C-alpha cells in the first residue's frame, strides 16, 4: 500500500505495460524478505538495471 | 538500375520479425540491415 | 437426455485435465462417457469430437487443420471451457489427448491405478540435461541490455499505522487458512514442470524432496 498504492496485481503484471512497476515490485519485495530474516542491515546499495524476457527458448 | 531487393527484404523480413516480437536489442544485426530495411520500403 | 448435465460435468473434465485442476476425483468413466455423447450432440464440435475419438496408437493423418479451422477451433474451445480469458496452445490440448490415449489403453480395474506420473507426450525429436541447460544458456542475456534502472519512489519505504493495519487485518480474519495454499502453492508449483515443454528433459523428484530436510530445521533448532 505505500509502495505508490499498489494497483490490481495480476493486470498489473500483465500487459507489457511498463517494465518500471514490474521491477519496482521486484526490489521492493527483496527488500522486504532482506528486511524479515534480518532488519539488522536493512538495505543494500548495488543499483542495476534489470531483464524481462519473452520467449519459451529462455 | 541494379538493386538487391530480393537479399535486402530477405534480411530485413527476418530481422523486422525478431526485432517486433523480441521488443529488444539485436546483436546479432546491424545498422547497415536496418538501414536496408528502410531502403526496401521506401521502393516497395 | 440431459444435455446440461452432461456438459456440466464436461466443463469439469476439461479444466481438470488442463490446468489449475483444484478439484479432486474428478474422474468418473460414467461422467466422460456423458461427455463424449455432448460432444456428439455439438454438431458445431464435431470436428473437435472427431479428433478426440481418433486418440490411438496410429494418428497418421492427424486433422491438419488450416489455421483459420484451428481458429475456429479454439473459439469453441473457450466458448466451452466459457473461462475465455486466455487461449491455451493447441500442444496442452493434444498433451491431454495423449492422456486420453492412455485412458483408452488400460485394461485397469478396482486397483487405486492414480496416473501417478507428468505425461512425456511434448516432444520434438530432441534430448535434454541438466547440464545441458548451462547450454540452453544465457547467452541470449549477454546479447541483451536490460530494459532500464530509475530512481523514482526511491529508496527505503517502510511500514505504516499499525492500528489501520490491523483494521484492514479485520478483513483477513474471516478467511480459511492454508487451503490457500492447498490450492495455489500446491497445483501452481507442482505443475510448474510444465516448463519441460522444451523438449521434456525428464522431472527428478530429489531435489523436489528438498522440502522437508530443509523445512524441519526450524523446529529442529528451535
Amino acid at each position: 500500500s505505500t509502495l505508490e498504492m499498489t494497483q490490481p496485481l495480476l493486470e498489473i503484471f500483465r500487459n507489457k505495460a511498463d517494465t518500471r512497476q514490474i521491477a519496482a515490485v521486484v526490489f521492493s519485495t527483496l527488500a522486504f524478505i532482506h528486511n524479515r530474516f534480518h532488519p539488522l542491515v536493512t538495505n543494500f546499495t548495488n543499483k542495476m538495471e534489470f531483464v524481462v524476457t519473452e520467449t519459451n527458448d529462455t | 538500375e541494379l538493386i538487391n531487393m530480393r537479399r535486402y527484404r530477405n534480411a530485413a523480413r527476418k530481422l523486422i520479425h525478431h526485432y517486433s516480437l523480441n521488443s529488444t536489442s539485436s546483436t546479432e544485426y546491424k545498422i547497415s540491415d536496418v538501414v536496408m530495411t528502410m531502403i526496401f520500403l521506401l521502393r516497395s | 437426455i440431459n444435455m446440461r448435465r452432461y456438459r456440466n460435468a464436461a466443463r469439469k473434465l476439461i479444466h481438470h485435465y488442463s490446468l489449475n485442476s483444484t478439484s479432486s476425483t474428478e474422474y468418473k468413466i460414467s461422467d466422460v462417457v456423458m461427455t463424449m455423447i455432448f460432444l456428439l450432440r455439438s454438431e458445431k464440435y464435431h470436428s473437435l469430437f472427431k479428433l478426440l475419438e481418433t486418440t490411438f496408437d496410429d494418428y497418421t493423418c492427424r486433422p491438419q487443420m488450416t489455421q483459420v479451422q484451428t481458429d475456429t477451433l479454439l473459439d469453441a474451445v473457450r466458448s466451452l471451457l466459457e473461462m475465455p480469458s486466455t487461449t491455451i496452445d493447441l500442444t496442452t490440448v493434444d498433451i491431454m489427448r495423449s492422456s486420453f490415449a492412455r485412458c483408452f489403453n488400460s485394461p485397469i480395474m478396482r486397483y487405486a491405478k492414480i496416473v501417478l506420473l507428468q505425461n512425456v507426450a511434448l516432444q520434438r525429436d530432441k534430448r535434454t540435461t541438466l547440464e545441458e541447460l548451462l547450454i540452453e544458456r544465457g547467452e541470449k542475456i549477454q546479447m541483451l541490455q536490460p530494459q532500464q534502472y530509475i530512481n523514482s519512489g526511491t529508496e527505503i519505504p517502510f511500514c505504516d499505522d499499525a492500528e489501520f493495519l490491523n483494521r484492514l487485518l479485520k478483513h483477513i480474519d474471516p478467511y480459511p487458512l492454508s487451503r490457500m495454499y492447498y490450492n495455489a502453492a500446491n497445483t501452481m508449483f507442482y505443475t510448474t514442470m510444465e516448463n519441460y515443454a522444451v523438449s521434456n528433459c525428464k522431472f527428478n523428484i530429489e531435489d523436489y524432496n528438498n522440502i522437508f530436510k530443509v523445512m524441519e530445521n526450524i523446529r529442529k533448532h528451535s
